[PDB]
Parts: structure tokens; sequence; C-alpha cells
């Protein structure tokens, strides 16, 4: 059994909402670390998001399945794509620390009513542009025969993701990433995944 | 040789006990080793060390000063304090046994614990709305545990059972331990090493034993370990979590154990109990005995 | 028929006082001969002795003239047409006992403290006189000196995990007919030991929440009949709720001077007893039954949702048989006023029965059917109907005052004109009411008619008088279960009838008690389960304090409840109110500027809301007013609050 590990960053490219109170607050916050306060990406997030591009491009296929993990009457495959949450990099916490820069912005947004013209005030938290988070992957090498292809389909979501959306409102222009693939180094086994890149 | 294994957690854990929208700060006994034993059939080994020989506690809080430690049940000669205390620190361990521990020291020890804050994160499926439906939305509990703070158990055995779980512990790092580890929870990284304050702590004969994780005896133990004894059975429940039992995922039969820090007069060794039912392996779960020996 | 006669005594041995305030023993002697029916040898002995040997001994252990006159002639015309005597009509008369001689102090004109009532003095020398009779049917100073008495408390375990195993998708529903269904089974617990020591409703001292105290004779048939009860219902809880319910029930034998707080070893009695009950807690269980635990067969394919238990048989739709029945008599305990102890129903009950609730034609149609079959009375002070005991229960509803709006449930308090439409969820309890009951009275003033009333009173003000304090208040009581109360309803009646709660709760026991409570703000499509932990959550950080604390909404505005009631909602609210509808120029985002101004923590805002007041229009008063506040931190943090209420009150 192998287990490969994927480190890197996520680089914020537009205020990113990962969602998840007061009159006049705001209504949306996005997660926080429950103790340190700092927004953080839930990795189901970013587990969904690259497993509904994959199923998109592919298109209960057995690669989604496969990668994803299935509960399915017959076919039980453990998830090979453990992606942990990305918290806020120390690096951008003394970027922002700097120049007195919240960690996050509240977006103040409206909605104009197809009936009466009335607008409606939201004021979203976003984290703010140029965030890095430092997220993390761990691959599950059940078996050596289909890692290649397994990396080319992560690869592709990826590929994906960097023209789709996080969570949140992307199609209004939220959440926009970059991946910053700092290593791809194995953690357990004795597999080299020196000639895989996630990018 | 008994090696403490302190976990630090990179990421919140779930660690369910009924549910899903729930979050316990710890996981007993048998958790860990069903996880050992998930482990050490994916790297391939052998299980017949963590079978036959090997006895580990259940994960215990540890702050930045103090290692935490069940508390007993013992009689006491207000109330409520005592019965909302439930970690006592090793160094305050002995006072309590004796009873010099007043309303107001408990109350602070249970106020000193900083092993961490509990969360509920709100999640949603979205596998409908591509078909036909709406969104689902459900909630994890999470633990997220202070920096300084962590979880730790001990782990007794031979030598080769030790290496082996160093390396299944190596090996969990990264697998994941609790609930929605695939999701992003249970990460961890894990230190093994002597403990010193622990091994002078666990050589000490006493009148009263005290259970240190989940455990139950045979028929042939429960006849004599039930002499005016303080207890608290706990119900030990789950599906099943593999990929060759069963079509379906099908539950174990249901379990009972003493929990954590039951003070027992005579010691019973326990045994590993097959809660399978109608499936292609048996399904273990851990109820050994790790004692700790305390004067009252 | 002797000991019939004889407890008929032991209550009716001091209506002579009664009959004299309109030697009172010889008054009451004509006064039981004035009718036929209550002409037994027993009980014109008892009275005439009072002042047999057994009443007397345990009375010795134990204001116009014209509402005395009227009370009298109530008594005589209820003595002459509905009380008869004979077996199981004795609940009847100590229902009568406790519906009318509740005012009436015991003893009068003395100068020691006449807080016993009547009917407590009365009903302590029944259970008194009990225990002594089965005691000498077992066979003055070595008498007290002699141990003649048993204290029985049994205590539920694990009461609060059962009303919270609910899985949300019928959760008010299901914590609703939780509560009531813990509650009426451990009154069915009551009924069934009494009814195995052969003993009336008096033994029973009193019951509070999942916890009950008894006497009992000191007979050995007594401790066999205890310890026979203990394994039945030890053995009917394991298998109807594995470690999900039990109950530990201990007892301590006493002599009698222990009663009478003699050589002050009233407390020392009931510490022993709680301490007793504590190791039987702790234990809690025996090999047979742990092997039986450990012995399961078949795994089970499916569980049901809320219940999560596989070995029971589960419905289609994935309800155990007592999960679903649960939810099926949430409705009817609401909707139907009596409670039906009969062989079959909807929910289980010890002994092989099945609690159902139905209205008094089901009642008696179920009683003609078969006898042993009991019959509780909710909320209801009439006496003439037999074999009933009247069962508190706080079940006020708004939704049910109208049949659309029943259908809608709470989704109907959402609904409003004006104001935001939000959800008020309010978790309340008492503070330090154990100490009340151990160290609240002076060790002069301790008796057990004492903390017989003390409970008594404390049980009527959270059921019955908290449905009288409601009224009128869009409020769906989900459970006033013991001392705790947990409701739900719009916000503002939520937030109205708490701080009207506190105020009657001070008028109430002379104010020596204080109750801490917490309010939440949710949506309608919130869960109920978020919903309820959310505002335990609140209430634990309200009681964290300092005694009484008001959590209301977010964990930063821990207030006080005159602090609340006065500092917030009346010195601040108001006036900016009047202001609001008064000015024609000014409304919502002028609030909504001075909001923002105060939540900014820079000393520079304060000086900006200066300037905004300076053109706002407003009056000068409630301009300096509001300068003050905003200065002063305290102040500020109130003025925040009024604010935001009076948002929430005035959106849409
Ligand atoms: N039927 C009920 N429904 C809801 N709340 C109740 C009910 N009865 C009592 N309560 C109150 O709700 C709490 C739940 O009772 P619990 O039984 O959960 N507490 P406790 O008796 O100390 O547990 P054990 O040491 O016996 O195992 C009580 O402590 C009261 O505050
Ligand atoms: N309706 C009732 N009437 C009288 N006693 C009750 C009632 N319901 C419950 N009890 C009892 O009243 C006690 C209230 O206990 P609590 O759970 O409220 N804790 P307490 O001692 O009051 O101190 P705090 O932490 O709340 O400040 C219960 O433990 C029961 O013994
Ligand atoms: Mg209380
Ligand atoms: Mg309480």
């Amino acid at each position: 059994y192998s287990k490969i590990r994927i480190v890197g960053k996520i680089d914020v490219l537009t205020g990113l909402h990962i969602g998840g109170s007061m009159i006049g607050a705001i209504a949306s916050p996005v997660v926080r670390d429950p103790y340190s306060r700092l927004p953080i990406i839930p990795g189901s997030s970013i587990k969904g998001k690259m497993r509904s591009l994959l199923a998109k491009h592919i298109g209960d296929a057995p690669e989604i399945l496969r990668l994803f993990g299935s509960s399915q009457k017959g076919a039980i495959q453990s998830s090979r794509l453990q992606i942990s949450d990305a918290f806020f990099s120390k690096a951008s916490q003394e970027e922002f620390d700097k120049k007195d820069l919240a960690y996050t912005e509240t977006k103040f947004e409206n909605t104009i009513s197809r009936l009466t013209a009335v607008a409606n005030p939201r004021q979203i938290e976003r984290v703010t542009r140029g965030a890095s988070f430092d997220f993390h992957i761990i691959y599950n090498v059940e078996n050596i025969n289909e890692v290649m292809a397994d990396f080319e389909n992560i690869k592709t979501a990826i590929h994906l993701l960097e023209n789709d959306y996080l969570g949140g409102g992307g199609t209004r222009g939220n959440g926009r990433i970059r991946f910053v693939i700092d290593s791809i180094d194995t953690v357990v086994g004795d597999f080299d995944s020196s000639n895989l890149s996630i990018k | 040789v008994v090696k403490l294994v302190k976990l630090t957690f990179k990421s919140p854990v779930h660690f369910g006990m009924k549910r899903l929208s729930d979050s316990n700060h710890t996981i007993a006994a048998d958790t860990l080793f069903s996880a050992l034993i998930i482990e050490a059939l994916q790297q391939q080994l052998e299980l017949s060390h963590l079978l036959n020989n090997l006895v580990i506690t259940d994960l215990f809080p540890y702050n930045k000063t103090s290692y935490f430690l069940p508390k007993p049940l013992i009689r006491i000669e207000g109330y409520k304090a005592f019965k909302k205390l439930t970690y006592i620190p090793v160094e305050n361990y002995s006072e309590y046994l004796r009873g010099e521990i007043d309303s107001l020291e408990a109350s602070k020890i249970a106020e000193s614990l900083n092993l961490g804050k509990a969360s509920l994160s709100t999640k949603v499926s979205l596998q409908a709305v591509d078909h036909n439906g709406e969104s689902e939305p459900y909630s994890v509990g999470n633990f997220t545990f202070y920096p300084e703070s962590g979880l730790y158990f001990l782990a007794k055995g031979n030598a080769d059972t030790i290496g082996q779980l160093e390396i299944l512990m190596h090996a969990l790092q990264y697998s994941g331990i609790g609930g929605k580890r695939s999701a992003g929870y249970g990460q961890f990284r894990c230190t093994i090493e002597d403990s010193g304050k622990f091994d002078s702590l666990l050589s000490q004969t006493g009148n009263i034993a005290i259970l240190l994780s989940s455990a139950m005896a045979s028929d042939e133990e429960l006849v004599d370990c039930l002499e005016d004894a303080r207890y608290l059975l706990k119900k030990r429940t789950g599906f099943v979590q593999s990929k060759t039992y069963a079509d379906q995922l099908v539950k174990k039969k249901d379990f009972y154990a003493f929990s954590a820090g039951s003070t027992f007069y005579q010691k019973f060794n326990g045994k590993i109990f097959d809660v399978s039912d109608n499936g292609r392996h048996s399904v273990y779960r851990y109820a050994k005995a790790f004692w700790l020996e305390g004067k009252i | 028929n002797k000991k019939l006669e004889l407890m008929y005594g032991s209550l009716l041995h001091d209506i002579g006082k009664i009959v004299y305030r309109s030697t009172h023993s010889k008054i009451g002697s004509q006064f039981l001969n004035k009718f036929k029916p209550f002409q037994l040898s027993g009980i014109v002995d008892s009275v005439s002795y009072h002042h047999a040997y057994i009443t007397y001994i345990a009375d010795n252990i134990a204001y116009t003239s014209s509402q005395y006159a009227a009370l009298v002639n109530k008594m005589t015309d209820d003595l002459s047409n509905k009380l008869k005597v004979g077996p199981d009509s004795f609940s009847s008369l100590l229902q009568w006992t406790e519906s009318l001689w509740s005012y009436i102090p015991s003893s009068t004109d003395t100068n020691q403290v006449m807080d016993v009532s009547l009917y407590d003095h009365s009903k302590i020398t029944c259970a008194i006189a009990s225990c002594i009779y089965d005691y000498l049917t077992e066979m003055t100073k070595q008498f007290y000196q002699e141990d003649v008495f048993l204290l029985v408390s049994l205590d539920m375990s694990g009461i609060q995990d059962f009303i919270y195993n609910i899985s949300g998708s019928k959760a008010l529903k299901s914590l609703r007919s939780r509560s009531f269904y813990l509650e009426t089974m451990l009154e069915s617990l009551v009924d069934d030991l009494l009814s195995d020591l052969e003993l009336s409703r008096a033994n029973l001292l009193y019951t509070g929440g999942g916890h009950a105290y008894l006497l009992l004779p000191n007979t050995e048939r007594a401790r066999d009949v205890l310890a026979s009860f203990e394994g039945e219902m030890k053995e009917w809880f394991i298998k109807i709720f594995k470690t999900d319910l039990s109950v530990a029930i201990a007892y301590k034998a006493c002599t009698g001077e222990d009663l009478m707080n003699s050589n002050g070893t009233y407390s020392d009695l009931w510490q022993t007893v709680s301490r007793k009950l504590s190791d039987k807690k702790a234990h809690k269980y025996s090999l047979n039954e742990i092997k039986l635990f450990n012995s399961t067969i078949h795994a089970g394919t499916q569980e049901c949702k809320e219940c999560l238990r596989s070995d029971i048989d589960i419905s289609e739709d994935s309800l155990c048989k007592i999960c679903e029945g649960i939810i099926a008599i949430s409705n009817d305990l609401r909707d139907y006023s009596f409670f039906v102890v009969s062989p079959e129903g909807k929910v289980p009950l010890p002994r092989n029965r099945y609690l159902s609730v139905e209205n008094q034609d089901g009642a008696e149609r179920k009683i003609k059917m078969n006898k042993e079959t009991r019959i509780y009375s909710k909320n209801q002070p009439f006496v003439g109907k037999q074999l009933v005991t009247n069962l508190w229960m706080c079940d006020y509803d708004f939704s049910t005052l109208n049949p659309e709006t029943k259908k809608q449930g709470i989704a109907s308090y959402v609904n409003r004109e004006v104001g935001i439409p939000r959800l008020g969820v309010l978790r309340a309890d008492i503070d330090n009411l154990g100490t009340t009951f151990i160290k609240g009275i002076p060790e002069q003033y301790r008796s057990i008619s004492r903390t017989a009333t003390l409970s008594r009173q404390l049980s009527m003000f959270f059921k019955f008088e908290l449905s009288n304090i409601l009224k009128g208040a869009r409020i769906s009581v989900i459970y006033s279960g013991g001392d705790d109360l947990f409701l739900i309803g719009a916000w503002d009646d939520v937030i109205s009838k708490a701080l009207v709660l506190r105020k009657a709760f001070t008028r109430f026991s002379a104010g020596k008690l204080t109750f801490s409570a917490g309010i939440g703000m949710y949506p309608v499509k919130y869960p109920i389960s978020k919903m309820a932990s959310e505002t335990g959550v609140l209430e634990d950080l309200a009681k964290r304090g300092e005694k009484n604390q008001v959590a209301l909404w977010n964990d930063s505005k821990v207030f006080g409840w005159s602090q609340l009631e006065e500092q917030i909602l009346k010195e601040k609210m108001i006036p900016l109110q009047e202001a609001l509808t008064n000015s024609q120029e000014h409304g919502k985002s002028f609030l909504y500027k001075m909001l923002e101004l105060l939540r900014n923590e820079d000393q520079i805002n304060i000086a900006r809301l200066a300037y905004l007041l300076a053109r706002s229009s407003l009056s000068e008063e409630l301009t300096q007013s509001i300068f003050a506040w905003s200065q002063n931190k305290q102040q500020k943090v109130e003025l925040i609050t009024a604010i935001e209420y009076l948002v929430y009150q005035i959106r849409e």
C-alpha cells in the first residue's frame, strides 16, 4: 500500500466565499477555524468541486467512484483522495497583518427584483484576494496499475477547477483559485511519484 | 514496556459517538484498535500481534501543562461540580483518590481543561440537483483542539508489537482517524515516546483498580469482578467499515462495555469480542482492559 | 376494612378545626356523624381520639367567618352527594382534600408559623398512620425511638438523553411526547409501588422531575415488595430501553423521632438516602443483565431513525414501536384530556400496560371494558369522578386555538404582518433549587410537610400556573418537564413572556428563588434540533455567571432580568420607538447608521455619532441620553441591543 502527499497553496484570484446572526451584519459568514478564527477551505468543498468537474468531463462512472469513494450496493470502494481542509497560510497571515489588512472582506451586494425593481442588500464575507491557503491532499494507491491514469484524471479536475470557481457565487465572480503544487512526495510505501504532476 | 503516543491534530476531527451531528472529543480503545486493524490490513501486515498481545487505553486529553486521565468513579464523602467533572490531571490524580479535592478544586480542575473547542459545520450534498430534485444539507460536528493540546494514549505490548504499532501510527497519520476522515477531518501527526510520569503512576499498587480503556470480561471473569464496583455501561455500536463484508453496509451486533474510569476491586483481563453477523470476515471489537491501581 | 376506616379517620381527623372556625375533635365527631356513609367506627374513633391510638400517635408525629361557613356548606354538599366510603374511592377523597384545604392553615392562632397547610398535615398524618398500622399488623417515647419507617427515593437516569434522542425529522412532537410520557411513566411506577404496598397516594411524599420520595412501613413484607418492584422495573426498563432509561430506588430505615426533626437527624437521614441512591445508580446492573446485553444474536438490517435501535422490529417508514407510539401520542396528549393506563393503548408502560390519551368517554369505556385500568385527569380540580388522579401538565399551544393554525404548527407563529418573521426558543431552569431544598429552609423550620409544600407549590407553578402565565401569547410549550422549561414561539412573545415569567416567579415564593433562562432567534425553516442545542448552550452561558442571567441572542448579550426588563427594553427601546413613529423625516436608515456607529469599537466613531445627533432633528433630551449611553460601555451594549430589537420589531 502507498499514500502520496500533495501539498501546495490555493491562491485566491477573486474573493472566495466558501460559505457555511445580528441585524446589519454579515448575513453569510465564511467558515472559520473555531479557535484561530482564520477563514478556511473545507476539504469537502474541494472534494465535491473536483468530483463534479471530473464527472462532467468524463460523462456513477468507475473513475469518479474509485477516486472519490462509493457506498453503492455491491461496488464498495474506499475513496482514494483525502482532501484535508485548507488553512490560512502563515505567509498570508503576515502579508495581511502588514498594511493592517483584514483577513476577509464584506462585499455589499443587492438584487434588483424583476417585478418591483427593488434591491435587497447582502453582506457576503469573502476571503480577500491574494489570500493563500495551504491545501493538503492524500492519494491512496490501492492498485499500482491505475495510478497514472487517476493522476491524469486528477490533473483534468484541477485544470477544470482553475477555469471554474470554488465554493460561493462563482458565476458572479467569486472564488477563482490557482493551485501552486509545492511538492508531490510519497509518504507511505515505496511507490515513486516524481513523474506524476497535478498541473 | 509502555509507550506514550501523543496525537496533535492538524485538522478538526469528527469523533462521533452516536450520530454525525455530534462530536465527542475522544474515542474509545475499540475505535482506535479497529483503526489499527484496518491499517494493518491495508499495509498487508499480520494481525496476530494486534490481537494476541496489545493493550491500549482510550484517547485522553492533554494540555501544554498536564496530562489528563479519566475521573475514577468512587464514592464522595458540591455534588453537581463533581458530576460535571470528567478529567483529572495526573498531578491531581492521587489527591483525588484520597478525597482531598473539594468542590471548588474539582470545579477549577474542570475549568482547567483546555483541550479544544467543539463546533458544528453544516455541509450540503448536490448529487440530486444534477439529475432532479434539490440539495440535501446535513451537518458534521467537529472538535478543533487548541494549539498546544492533543489526544494521547498508552500502548503496552512486546517490542515487535510496539514497532508494528509505530508503523501503523505512521500510516494512520495520513489515513486519518475518526469519522469523515475522507472529507477533510481526522488528519493528525503522532509521536511515540517512553513515558516517565506514566511509568511511575502505573507501577503503583492500590486497593482499587481503575479502567483506562473501554473493556468487558467474559463469563468466568464477570462472575468475580462485579463485587461492589462502580462503573458505567456504555453502548458501543455502529456500522461495519470494510469492502469485503457484504454488498450493502451491515451493522454490528450491539455491544456494551464498561466506560473508562470505572473502578473494580478485582482486576479482569478482557477479550476481543467478535461482533460480526453474516459476513465474510469477523468484525473485531477491542475490549481488553488497561488497569491503573490506586488507593482510596 | 379496618385499614380503610383508619385511613379515612386519619385524613379527616382535623376537619373539626374547619367546622369550629365556622374541643374541635367533638365538632368533627358530630359533623362526620351528620352523614350516614361516614359513620363507621374507625373514622369517628379517630376523630375523637386524635385530640384510635394510631391516629393520635400519627398526629403527634406529624380568615373571615363567612368564607369558612361557605366552605363548610360546600363540604357538606360534597360529602352528601359526591363522596362515598369504599375501596378505590379514597383517591377521590384525597383529591378533594388537596383541592379544598390548601389555603386553610393546619394550625392557627398560634405563635408558631402557620406555614403548614391543613391538607399537608392531614396527608402526612394519614401516611404515618398507614405506616404505623402496617407495622403493627406485621407485629410512647419508646415507640418514637423504635424504627418504624422507610424513606424511599427513586430517581430516573438518562431522562435528558431520552428527550434529545430525536433525529430532527419530527423533533417537536418527539420532545413533547417524550417528556409527557416520561413523567406519566414515573407516575405509573409510583402508583404500581403504592398498590403493591396497599397504600394510598398520601404515602407518596412528592414527585419532581423524574424523582419521587415516599415513606413506607418498616415491615419485612414492605421490604420484600420493594425488592420485587425494583427487580421487576429494572428488568422492564432494560427490555424496553437498553441503558436509555433506568430507575434506581434506595431506602433508609428511620425511627419516629427522625421525621419530627428531633436530634437534628432529618437532614442527615435525607443525605443518607441520597448517598444510597447515588451508590445504587453507580452500580446500576447485575451479572445476568450484562450477559443478556452481550449475548445478541442477529445484528439487525435496519434501525429506527430516532430511537437508533435494530433488535426491535422497525416500521416501513423507519420507526420502531416505541418511537412510533411516542410520535402518535404526541398529538393526542394535547388534543384530549384524560390519560388512560389500560391493557392496550399507544405507548408501553410497565406491568404489560399501555398509556393512551383519550376523552372522558374513552376513559369510561376502557374502565367498563376491564378493571385495573388507571385514569388520570389533566388539569381538572373536580373530584366527583372515580379512579382518577390529577396529573398536572403545561400543555399550552397557541396553534391549537384554531384548526388551520393547528395544521400549520409552529410555522404559523412566524406569520406576522409586521415585524421580522423569526422564531424564538426559550430554555430555562432554576438556579440552585437543590440548594433551596437542602439548606433553603432553616434547621429550626425543617419538616416533611415544609418540603412537601415547597415541592407541590413548585410543580404547580411550573405546570398549572405556567399555562396561565403565557396566556394570550404565541407560545407552544414544548415541555415544562421538571424544573426546566423548553418553550418555542414568536420571538417577541417568547421574550416578553420570559420577562413576565421572571416577574411572576419573583412574586411567587417571596422572591427567594432565582431562575436562569436563554433565548435564541432562529428562522422558521431552521431545524428544531439546532434550535434546542443552541438555546441550551445560551442558557449554559447564562447560568455560568452569578445566579440569574438571561443570555439573549448572541453569547455577547448575557444580561440580567432587571437589566433586560428596564435598562434595555424600557429606558432605551421605548424612546427610540416613540422618536421613530413621531418623526416624519427619519426612519430605519437613521437607526442603521446609529447601529453601525455603535458596533464599531474605534473611539472616533463616538464623535461621529455626535455629528449625526447634531443633524438628526431628534429631541435634545433623547440626543443627550443617546450620547451618554454611547460613552459608557454597558450602556453602549444596552443601546445596541435596544436598536437591534427595534429593527427586528420594525422589519417588513
Ligand atoms: N420528563 C422530563 N422531560 C424533560 N425534562 C425533564 C423531565 N423530567 C425532568 N426533567 C428535567 O430535565 C432534566 C433531565 O433529568 P436527568 O435524568 O437527565 N438528570 P439526572 O437525574 O441527574 O441523571 P442520572 O444521574 O440519574 O443518570 C432534570 O434534571 C430536570 O432538570
Ligand atoms: N418541578 C420540580 N419541582 C421541584 N423539584 C424539582 C422539580 N424538577 C426537578 N426538581 C429537582 O429539582 C433539582 C433542580 O436541579 P438543577 O438541574 O436545576 N441544578 P441546581 O441544583 O438547581 O443548580 P444550577 O446549576 O441550576 O444553578 C433537580 O435536580 C431535581 O432534584
Ligand atoms: Mg434549575
Ligand atoms: Mg434543572
